[PDB]
């Protein structure tokens, strides 16, 4: 299987476009939870779908898949969010039918600001260009990075080693080609950072039962 | 739940 054909597979893998079945209108901090917490359930879903989907992914342990979900989910929803807001400067894509604006992120406390970084993010995956194959294999090592041993290491490897491959492609100087390698990479950082913040947001918004309660959204909060 | 999806198609 070589770099072209897993990055195929990735693109194979790719969970279905998703709605929350809302007519459009302005929003309020009970139904603005509300499509957070309904869409991001629904995202799970697919989500584990496109996990199985990774070559390899169902061959680790139930030990190793669970873990990984369950410690990087939030990241991978973020990064999805990123790359549908990418074409739309100062816009937040969490859905078709849920388009947010940063200041629409004030009709709820302390979500202004993992707006702000999500903007923030995202516009810097926008001056580096952000190529779509770049996006499946990104994704892919959040989910595979976020820690049968071998197995991972070595599948891993095989997707990093696709990101590498996809770089190459592009024609680019080979000093650049190792530049925007790091600049890719050292955003991960920066979405593991808005993740961490996103879930204590939504953590405390459950313990508050402010939002409705969504089994595998809420079992995937918990541990 | 995450169990149940992770070993069903
Ligand atoms: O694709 C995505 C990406 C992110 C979310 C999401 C929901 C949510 C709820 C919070 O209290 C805080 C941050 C959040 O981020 C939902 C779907």
């Amino acid at each position: 299987l070589s770099p072209e054909q897993l990055v195929l597979t990735l693109l194979e893998a790719e969970p279905p476009h998703v709605l929350i079945s809302r007519p459009s209108a302005p929003f309020t901090e009970a139904s603005m939870m509300m499509s957070l917490t309904k869409l991001a359930d629904k995202e799970l879903v697919h989500m584990i779908s496109w996990a199985k989907k990774i070559p390899g992914f169902v061959e680790l342990s139930l030990f190793d898949q669970v873990r990984l979900l369950e410690s990087c989910w939030m990241e991978v929803l973020m990064m999805g969010l990123m790359w549908r807001s990418i074409d739309h400067p100062g816009k937040l894509i969490f859905a078709p039918d849920l388009v947010l604006d940063r200041d629409e992120g004030k009709c709820v406390e302390g979500i202004l600001e993992i707006f702000d970084m999500l903007l923030a993010t995202t516009s810097r995956f926008r001056e580096l260009k952000l190529q779509h194959k770049e996006y499946l294999c990104v994704k892919a090592m959040i989910l595979l990075n976020s820690s049968s041993s071998r197995k991972l290491a070595h599948l891993l490897n095989a997707v990093t080693d696709a990101l590498v491959w996809v770089i190459a492609k592009s024609g680019i100087s080979s000093q650049q080609q190792s530049m925007r390698l790091a600049n890719l990479l050292m955003l991960l950082s920066h979405v593991r950072h808005a993740s961490n913040k996103g879930m204590e947001h939504l953590l405390n918004m459950k313990c508050k039962n402010v939002v409705p309660v969504y089994d595998l959204l809420l079992e995937m909060l918990n541990a | 739940k995450l169990v149940q999806l992770l070993t069903t198609t």
